[PDB]
C-alpha cells in the first residue's frame, strides 16, 4: 500500500491557551476531604498548547488540507479532540517511525479498541484506510495504508473503545475527548476523559481529571509520533479520501508540582500549580 | 435490443441536433438513463448518467431529458469529432437486468 | 480516480472450447465496487451480461445468457473470472469488463475495461 498524499502547507499553528487542564490522578491511592501534593510530569495550567489542523477545509470548493505531521514526544505528551464524526483513531508512537525500533500502535476500528507494540514499517503518509467490503455489507478498515510490514511483533493487546460515540445530541457536546500519554519507568500509561462542550472549537475553564486506563510494560523510549486517521472512498461526482473535518489539540508535558484537592466524593476538582 | 433508437442520424458541423431514446414505464419510466460512446473498435465511454449530470471529463454543451417514456441527450456544438454511435439505456426491473438500444451512429456533415 | 487492467487480454478459442475473462482493478480493492459484463459484437450493439446486484447483494446473470456463463472473485489478488461455455455461432464477440458503484443504485457502467474480443 503505503499511498500518499502530502499536499503543501504548514500555516502558523494556531495555538491557545490550557486554562486548567490535563490534570490526571497521581496515585493509586483513594483520598477524600485531603489535600496532596506531588511533583510529576503535567502540561501546566495557562500554557503555550498547539490546536492542529488535520484533514481541514478552507472554503472555496472542497480544499481539504491534510497537514499532520510527525511529532516529537519531548517529555510527555497531551491530547484532546472533538470529533463528532470519528475520524481519529490511534497514534504511530515510536522512535524511527520504522524498523529497527520498537512501534506503539493504537488503532480503533471498534466493537472494541486495540493496542500493538510491534516492529512495522510506517509508510510515508500513513492513515487507516476504511472501504465497503459489499458481502457482510459492511465497512471494513484497511489497516495496511498505516504501516506495509507487521513482524517481530513484542506485545499485543485489546480492551475495550476508548474512543466512544453517544451522539444523538445534534452538537452540544461535541464529545470533547482528551488522552494523556506518558512514557516513564517501564509503564507507559494512558489517561482518558469525555466531556461536553457547547463552545464552537477551543476549551472550556473546567477541570478534567483522566483515570489511569492501562499500566503497561513498555520499555521502549518514543521520541516522536503522529496521529492516525479514517478515510474512505467516494464514487463518480464532479485518490478519493477525506471523510468530514478533523482537528485536535496537542501539548507537551513537563514536571510541576500541583496540590490535588479531592472532593468529599474523592474525584479530584481543584488543581493549582 | 429492447429499446428504440435509430440505426444512424446526420447533420451539418457547429450545429445544434439532439437524439431520444423511447422506452417504456417497466424501462425508462422508474429508472435512471445512461448514455455512452464509442468510436471505431474502441472503449464505450459513458457520456451521461441520470441524464443531468456529466461525469468528468464531459463537454457542457451536452444535455438530456426524460419525459415520460422518452428520453433525449442533448447533443450541442457539433464537432468535426463527434461522429460515432450513442447508445441509450436504463435498469429493468422487467428481466431484472440491464438493457439498451441498438445504437445511433451519428455522422456530422 | 482509477484505471483498469484489462479485462482477458487475446483470448482465442477454436469450437470445442471454453474461456474464462480475469478482469482486475487498480486504484481501487476488489469488493469495494461492482463489475458487470456487455455483450458487444462488432458491427453490432450492446448486450448486457453478468453484473452484481446493488440490491440482493447478489451477483447477477443476465437470464438471456443465465447459467451459460458464471462469475468467481478473489478479493485480494482483485481476479474476477468471466467463464463463458459452450461456445455457438454469434457469441463471438467483444465482452466489456464494466463497474457500477459498490455503494449501489447506479447504472451506469463507469470507467471499464478496453474490451475483448472471444472466439468459437
Amino acid at each position: 500500500q503505503c499511498v500518499n498524499l502530502t499536499t503543501r502547507t504548514q500555516l502558523p499553528p494556531a495555538y491557545t491557551n490550557s486554562f486548567t487542564r490535563g490534570v490526571y490522578y497521581p496515585d493509586k491511592v483513594f483520598r477524600s476531604s485531603v489535600l496532596h501534593s506531588t511533583q510529576d510530569l503535567f502540561l501546566p495550567f495557562f500554557s503555550n498548547v498547539t490546536w492542529f489542523h488535520a484533514i481541514h477545509v478552507s472554503g472555496t470548493n472542497g480544499t481539504k488540507r491534510f497537514d499532520n505531521p510527525v511529532l516529537p514526544f519531548n517529555d510527555g505528551v497531551y491530547f484532546a479532540s472533538t470529533e463528532k464524526s470519528n475520524i481519529i483513531r490511534g497514534w504511530i508512537f515510536g522512535t524511527t517511525l520504522d524498523s529497527k525500533t520498537q512501534s506503539l500502535l493504537i488503532v480503533n476500528n471498534a466493537t472494541n479498541v486495540v493496542i500493538k507494540v510491534c516492529e512495522f514499517q510506517f509508510c510515508n503518509d500513513p492513515f487507516l484506510g476504511v472501504y465497503y467490503h459489499k458481502n457482510n455489507k459492511s465497512w471494513m478498515e484497511s489497516e495496511f495504508r498505516v504501516y506495509s510490514s507487521a513482524n517481530n511483533c513484542t506485545f499485543e493487546y485489546v480492551s475495550q473503545p476508548f474512543l466512544m460515540d453517544l451522539e444523538g445530541k445534534q452538537g452540544n457536546f461535541k464529545n470533547l475527548r482528551e488522552f494523556v500519554f506518558k512514557n516513564i519507568d517501564g509503564y507507559f500509561k494512558i489517561y482518558s476523559k469525555h466531556t461536553p462542550i457547547n463552545l464552537v472549537r477551543d476549551l472550556p475553564q473546567g477541570f478534567s481529571a483522566l483515570e489511569p486506563l492501562v499500566d503497561l510494560p513498555i520499555g521502549i523510549n518514543i521520541t516522536r509520533f503522529q496521529t492516525l486517521l479514517a478515510l474512505h472512498r467516494s464514487y463518480l461526482t464532479p485518490s478519493g479520501w477525506t471523510a468530514g473535518a478533523a482537528a485536535y489539540y496537542v501539548g507537551y508535558l513537563q514536571p510541576r508540582t500541583f496540590l490535588l484537592k479531592y472532593n468529599e466524593n474523592g474525584t479530584i476538582t481543584d488543581a493549582v500549580d | 435490443s429492447v429499446l428504440t433508437q435509430a440505426p444512424s442520424v446526420s447533420g451539418a458541423p457547429g450545429q445544434k441536433v439532439t437524439i431520444s431514446c423511447s422506452g417504456s414505464s417497466s424501462n425508462i419510466g422508474n429508472n435512471y438513463v445512461s448514455w455512452y460512446q464509442q468510436l471505431p473498435g474502441t472503449a464505450p465511454k459513458l457520456l451521461i448518467y441520470d441524464n443531468n449530470k456529466r461525469p468528468s471529463g464531459i463537454p457542457d454543451r451536452f444535455s438530456g431529458s426524460k419525459s415520460g417514456t422518452s428520453a433525449t441527450l442533448g447533443i450541442t456544438g457539433l464537432q468535426t469529432g463527434d461522429e460515432a454511435d450513442y447508445y441509450c439505456g436504463t435498469w429493468d426491473s422487467s428481466l431484472s437486468a440491464v438493457v439498451f438500444g441498438g445504437g445511433t451512429k451519428l455522422t456530422v456533415l | 480516480e482509477v484505471q483498469l487492467l484489462e479485462q482477458s487480454g487475446a483470448e482465442v478459442k477454436k469450437p470445442g472450447a471454453s474461456v474464462r475473462v480475469s478482469c482486475k482493478v487498480s486504484g481501487y480493492t476488489l469488493p469495494e465496487v461492482a463489475m458487470h459484463w456487455v455483450r458487444q459484437a462488432p458491427g453490432k450493439g450492446l448486450e448486457w451480461m453478468g453484473g452484481f446486484d446493488p440490491e440482493d447483494g447478489e451477483t447477477m446473470y443476465a437470464q438471456k445468457f443465465q447459467g451459460r456463463v458464471t462469475m468467481t472473485e478473489d478479493t485480494s489478488t482483485d481476479t474476477a473470472y468471466m467463464e463463458l461455455s459452450s461456445l455457438r455461432s454469434e457469441d463471438t464477440a467483444v465482452y466489456y469488463c464494466a463497474t457500477t458503484t459498490p455503494f449501489s443504485s447506479s447504472y451506469w457502467f463507469d470507467p471499464w475495461g478496453q474490451g475483448t474480443l472471444v472466439t468459437v
